[PDB]
RNA sequence: GCUAAACCUAGCCCCAAACCCACUCCACCUUACUACCACAACCUUAGCCAAACCAUUUACCCAAAUAAAGUAUAGGCGAUA
RNA sequence: GCUACCUAAGAACAGCUAAAAGAGCACACCCGUCUAUGUAGCAAAAUAGUGGGAAGAUUUAUAGGUAGAGGCGACAAACCUA
RNA sequence: CCUCCGCAUAAGCCUGCGUCAGAUCACUGAACUGACAAUUAACAGCCCAAUAUCUACAAUCAACCAACAAGUCAUUAUUACCCUCACUGUCAACCCAACACAGGCAUGCUCAUAAGGAAAGGUUAAAAAAAGUAAAAGGAACUCGGCAAAUCUUACCCC
């Protein structure tokens, strides 16, 4: 059949818990702080991603580089395929020309 | 035991518990509010009042712990009924049986004020590990409760193949650097006169 | 065709069943027509006390009372053995750092038929 | 004699036996190096009887009279072992500073892994051992891959018991 | 004794010894029919015929005439949940016929409660003239 | 998994509803009253 | 076990729709 | 299975002294149970005692009647309860109390002597003589016994325990005694077959 | 008539696919190494 | 009314932080898991694929993110690098 | 561990005729001419009958060897785990 | 009533129709599950101190004869050498073929058994189909062809 039969415990979401409290809070740090940071400087997270942006194989390009060393030897094996393929996607498929 | 096995009210070894939790069966986990062994002050023999559930705002004496699941078993309260013997044709004979409760649903009495408590470890000269009441500056001491085995060491006698106290605890080794083997071999006279010849070890 | 099971002497074709065995220390060799020599010496001997007059038995009274568990070091051993022997003979000049072999230290255990390292002994 | 296999006639099938405590190691150091092993003869022939009940029982497929003896037993036995043992492991540091009473080395095997390596007696000197000899003690270079790849796969297995410890503390935190 | 390194033994060394002796023995009922001197053991594995003898005869004091070994291989037919097999251990059985012409038999070993009891017997059962009616009322 | 459906039983009842009064499989079985049904509009 | 609560819940009134239909209360 | 946890008992199956119905002894043996009543609550009258074992009576019925468990059990043993309930369920009944004839009165007191760990039981006996109505029904609501309204009398014996050590212990109404002297059951409606024996064919009846 | 192909004995089995012959060349090394890596619980007859 | 249906939690994924386990007794390179006797390791990756064929050629981790710059330059001066 | 070939150390071949032999008839064995059955079968190649050889370039058990840019081959593009 | 099978060893397998209790083409049982038993060495496996040194002439009833492919089997000198029966295999209706498979499978003894087995679940007696037995007169007229059944022939040709 595969429809639940009965209705699933109630979800309660504490909107004033300090974390969305204090939400987006300094966020204008350069402009309102001197110009002594950015707020890409309030990113964190991983090594090759804090405040820049780019499709699947620029990612991948740039963990490659970045982090590519230090990286276990079959997830390098694994990311060294990835950019094989996408570049053959990228650059060899597609509608447009 | 299987990992994620659940305890129930029997003892784990037994024939009841195997029929409950085989070794094939893996149910949901029980979350249980992890207590440090040092706070647990709740103890075999001690009495309780019973706060929730039926029979609440009565007084009651522990008679089983199951700490894994911060279980405490208060004897002839919280009971409901069952029938035992039961067969193909005769409907056995009916008996209470205590339902087990969580620490949160008792608390300790006062042995003098007979009242429900809070409770507090503190550390004595007298007694390393104490429990005083947080309300009244009263001392709560350690139940007397039998033994695992339930020997009743006040009043035991020994077998034919028990050692007397007096020659076990008999202190007969006088320390020197000779080895049991070089002891046992010059007490009863057996001699070696030929010498041991040296071996590669690799 | 099994790999799970045990490999066993059970198991092979004739030459390998007599190859292998259990466990057993060996207590000979084997000469010409297959003659077993048995050594005497290669029998471990069974040293087995007199049992007469003991008092000790298998099991213990609960009336004794309990006691700390303390394991024994070298320190100690040498504190209850060999120190009031060392500090006795340091009150007179009979006491020597040569010749500390009276207190039953040895140099070497080459000659011993106790050899402590390495053990030449069984059990 | 073959009697003394089974215990006392009068006991046979009673279902309950009276016997005493094991042993502790505190009182069996109090005793004396001769007298541990007479008591270690004694406590031998009391195993033997015990094993020889419990099988008879699982025989006739009866219950045990107290089969706890057993254990006690067993336990008293370890004791006394480990009480010998704790005298012979003291005179050795005293008369040659030896821990181990086998001596052995940290060796290499081809797995590449560092291992524990217990020699044996013989005859002759190692060089002329041939079968000694067929042994590599050593890792040629191929080797340093997999052990690349065994490194990788233990820290994957820490990881994910890590994460796993913390998000248990999350849902625990959230129900209390 | 067994799991130990047994020292090595050169022409003219000192005779091996034990003291204390890691072999455990079960003395067992023979299955099938046996002469009165013959006497069944479960023996370890390591243990030989010539172990077995001097540990009868040394601890025991019991005269031993001739003694015979085998081993029985255990089953690893029976599978568990999980479809693996278990294996049941292989042990060593040794027979010993006595000397002096002694004789041994394998001895015959082995020759709420009141409120249920009580109940059990207060049943009362039915009685089918009354065809399933409750009985408690006394009307 | 991180969409699923979770309401294809109530895209389901809308063609069925019309189909039950047909005979055979096809008054029932969607993949066969569907078909029917456009045929009946 | 799907995650949302819209569809469950829609469910429960089919059922309900149902159950009055098999027994109509007085 | 040996463990330190123990079946705890509420009641005892049986009677410590069976009373017979139809003389200085019983009543010297009542005197001594019921200081053996007394020194364990101080507070017990044997003569305002039967007006309780009246009402506790009629409630018990009461229970049957609307199907009430839990009531119930405050109210009589765990020896009593089955005897109660194996044949009610899956039928009505139509209890009622009429009347009463005869003044309940005490006719003996018993009490046990340490037989179990921590446990004293005390077993008073209560001649009970009225008039009482009831309707058993079947399970499609059929009339299978007794009378709408209209009251028979009826001569009983009721038999109540109580926990001396437990301070939450309770007077419950335990068991009944029926005399052999009694008069039957008033017959049932429908008519039943009692089987003869079913003989396998190498057998002959006698 | 094919399907019995495999004509059994223990010694032909242990000469050819064995701890031995598996360790008698760098090749059968890795052999090993990998069935370790895997987690195998034969690593070789 | 059968066959069924329904479930929440085992655990897992990606990050960050931080440099990891190599382990009682016995056994284990001979037919491994078997107490006990006179040879030796280092040596260009190729190919699929792209070029709409294919033949020179065709991105692949080397130790600071951004920018210089898809610039200089290379290339059946073409694919592309 | 099948099959092709080789190596080591083996084993098998009744009866009858024969100037005595890679002879003849003919068991066991080895092979597979012709027919019929079978064709998800007993069988991923079998069965019943009829046939070819059956002291030899014979058949067969055990262990070892030759490996894919290859081996092996009384060459069939045969065989090297259906 | 059947037997070209049997009994044993080897090779392979690993407790796989022993006992007892529950339990479920066929027994409400067993070749199912659990518990308990068992296979005892004289057979067979498992061997040997050293350095030199020796070893021309088959087997076949080895005799006569007869060969060709030319063949499985030996020591002596000197030195060293005194303790004893340990260890392992031993079961079964069993192995390789996905199966309780008309298949595969070495040697010895029995060459028809002293051993081992059972073609028919019950009935009825349709068609078509398979395998047999018999058939008047005729004897290949059948057919690509005497394929098959028979019967148990002769002369040639091509290669
Ligand atoms: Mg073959
Ligand atoms: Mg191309
Ligand atoms: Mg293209
Ligand atoms: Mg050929
Ligand atoms: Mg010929
Ligand atoms: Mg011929
Ligand atoms: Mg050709
Ligand atoms: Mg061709
Ligand atoms: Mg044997
Ligand atoms: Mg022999
Ligand atoms: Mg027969
Ligand atoms: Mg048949
Ligand atoms: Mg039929
Ligand atoms: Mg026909
Ligand atoms: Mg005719
Ligand atoms: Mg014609
Ligand atoms: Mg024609
Ligand atoms: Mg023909």
């Amino acid at each position: 059949i595969g429809i639940r039969l009965t209705l699933p415990p109630p979800k309660v979401v504490d909107r004033w818990n300090e974390k969305r409290a204090m939400f987006g809070v300094y966020d204008n740090i350069g402009i309102l702080g001197n110009f002594e940071k950015h707020p890409k400087e309030l990113i964190r997270g991983p090594i090759w991603l804090r405040g820049w942006k780019g499709n699947e194989l620029q990612r991948c390009i740039r963990k490659r580089k970045m982090v590519g060393s230090r990286m276990f030897a079959d997830d390098l094996h694994n990311l060294n395929k990835r950019i094989r393929y996408l570049y053959k996607h990228f650059n060899r498929h597609g509608k447009f020309r | 035991l299987p990992p994620h096995y659940r305890y129930g009210m029997s003892p784990p070894g037994s024939v009841a518990d195997k029929r409950k939790n085989p070794p094939w069966i893996r149910r949901r986990p029980v979350v249980v509010e992890p207590i440090s062994d040092e706070d647990w002050y709740l103890f075999c023999g001690d009495t309780v009042e019973i706060l929730e559930g039926k029979d609440a705002g009565k007084q009651g004496k522990v008679v089983q712990v199951i700490r894994q699941r911060n279980w405490v078993v208060v004897g002839g309260l919280n009971t409901h009924y069952r029938y035992i013997g039961k067969t193909m044709d005769y409907r056995g004979t009916m008996i209470p049986s205590e339902a087990p409760l969580l620490h949160r649903q008792v608390k300790l009495v006062d042995p003098m004020d007979r009242k429900p408590t809070e409770i507090e470890w503190r550390f004595t000269e007298a007694g390393e590990r104490v429990r005083v009441s947080t309300r009244s500056g009263r001392i709560i001491p350690k139940p007397e409760f039998p033994r695992a085995d339930g020997i009743v060491p006040e009043t035991w006698i020994d077998g034919p193949k028990d050692t007397s106290v007096e020659d076990a605890l008999e202190r007969t080794y006088v320390p020197c650097l000779k080895t049991l083997q070089e002891e046992v071999m010059e007490a009863m006279g057996i001699k070696e006169t030929r010498k041991y010849k040296k071996v590669y070890w690799y | 065709a099994d790999r799970m099971s045990k490999w066993t002497s059970k198991r092979g074709p004739r030459s390998f069943r007599g190859r292998k065995g259990r466990g057993a220390k060996g207590i000979g060799f084997l000469t010409s027509g297959w003659r077993f020599v048995q050594i005497k010496e290669m029998v471990p001997e069974f040293v087995v006390p007199d049992l007469t007059g003991f008092k000790l038995k298998p099991y213990v009274s609960y009336l004794a009372p309990e006691s700390e568990e303390t394991p024994l070091t070298a320190a100690q051993l040498f504190s209850e053995a060999v120190a009031p022997a060392i500090e006795k003979d340091f009150k007179d000049g009979t006491f020597d750092p040569d010749n500390l072999e009276k207190y039953g230290f040895e140099p070497t255990q080459e000659g011993k038929l106790f050899q402590l390292y390495p053990r030449n002994f069984l059990r | 004699g073959l009697e003394e296999f089974f215990d006392d006639p009068k006991n046979w099938g009673q279902e309950k036996v009276k016997s005493g405590a094991a042993w502790t190691c505190q009182q069996l150091r109090n005793k004396s190096n001769e007298d541990l092993h007479k008591l270690w003869y004694v406590l031998l022939k009391e195993r033997n009887m015990l094993l020889t009940l419990e099988q008879e029982a699982k025989r006739q497929r009866l219950p045990m009279p107290s089969p706890e003896r057993l254990d006690k037993v067993v336990d008293s036995m370890d004791a006394l072992d480990k009480v010998v043992q704790e005298r012979e492991d003291a005179l050795r540091l005293l008369q040659t500073g030896q821990e181990r009473a086998r001596p052995g080395a940290w060796r290499r095997d081809i797995f590449g892994r560092i291992i524990w390596h217990k020699f044996k007696q013989w005859v002759i000197p190692w060089h002329l051992n041939k079968r000694y000899n067929r042994k590599r003690f050593f890792a040629l270079p191929y080797v340093d891959h997999f052990l690349r790849l065994e490194r990788e796969k233990r820290a994957r297995i820490k990881a994910r018991k890590e994460n796993l410890e913390r998000k248990k503390a999350k849902i625990l935190l959230k129900k209390f | 004794a067994r799991n130990v390194v047994y020292p090595l033994y050169r022409l003219g060394g000192p005779q091996l010894r034990v003291f204390r002796t890691n072999f455990f023995i079960q003395l067992v009922r023979p299955g099938v029919a046996q002469p009165e001197d013959t006497v069944q053991f479960r023996i370890p594995m390591e243990m030989t015929r010539v172990d077995l003898r001097n540990y009868l005869e040394g601890i025991y004091n019991v005269p031993v005439a001739a003694v015979r070994t085998r081993v029985q291989h255990g089953s690893n037919k029976r599978r568990d949940h999980r479809n693996v097999r278990i294996k049941k251990p292989d042990y060593k059985v040794a027979y010993v016929q006595l000397a002096h012409g002694q004789t041994f038999t394998f001895p015959d070993l082995f020759p709420l409660y009141s409120m249920l009891e009580e109940e059990r017997q207060q049943r009362q059962s039915s009685d089918p003239r009354r065809g399933g009616v409750p009985s408690w009322f006394g009307l | 998994l991180r969409n699923r459906v979770t309401d294809r039983y109530f895209r389901i009842q809308e063609v069925l509803k019309h189909a039950r009064h047909f005979r055979g499989r096809k008054n029932r079985c969607y993949r066969l009253a569907v078909r029917t049904v456009i045929r009946a509009f | 076990v799907k995650k949302g609560f819209r569809a469950a819940f829609r469910f429960q009134k089919e059922l309900e729709r149902q159950r009055l239909l098999r027994c109509p209360p007085p | 299975e040996k463990s330190d946890r123990s079946i705890h008992l509420a009641c005892t199956a049986g009677i410590f002294d069976a009373y017979v119905p139809p003389r200085m002894k019983k009543t010297m043996a009542s005197q001594v149970s019921i200081r053996r009543i007394k020194d364990y609550d101080a507070n017990f009258k044997i003569k305002d005692f039967p007006e309780k074992a009246k009402d506790i009576f009629i409630e018990a019925h009461l229970c049957l009647n609307n199907s009430d468990h839990d009531r119930l059990h405050t109210l009589v043993t765990e020896h009593c309860f089955p005897d109660m309930t194996w044949d009610i369920k899956y039928k009505t009944v139509r209890w009622s109390f009429v009347e009463s004839l005869e003044p309940s009165h005490v006719v003996q007191v018993r009490c046990s002597s340490m037989m179990n760990q921590g446990n004293v039981y005390g077993q008073i006996t209560v001649r009970m003589h009225t008039r009482q109505t009831l309707a058993i029904y079947d399970r499609f609501g059929r009339l299978m016994y007794g009378q709408e309204d209209v009251p028979k009398d009826v001569l009983e014996y009721v038999v109540f325990e109580k926990q001396l050590t437990n301070p939450y212990g309770s007077w419950r109404m335990h068991t009944k005694i029926v005399p052999p002297w009694a008069p039957p059951k008033q017959p049932i409606l429908k008519t039943v077959m009692i089987p003869g024996p079913q003989l396998k064919p190498e057998e002959e009846y006698e | 008539a094919r399907g019995n192909e495999y004509q059994p004995s223990n010694i032909k089995r242990k000469n050819k696919h064995g701890w031995v012959r598996r360790l008698s060349t760098p090749a059968g090394v890795q052999v090993i190494l990998r069935r370790m890596l895997k987690g195998r619980k034969s690593l070789s007859h």
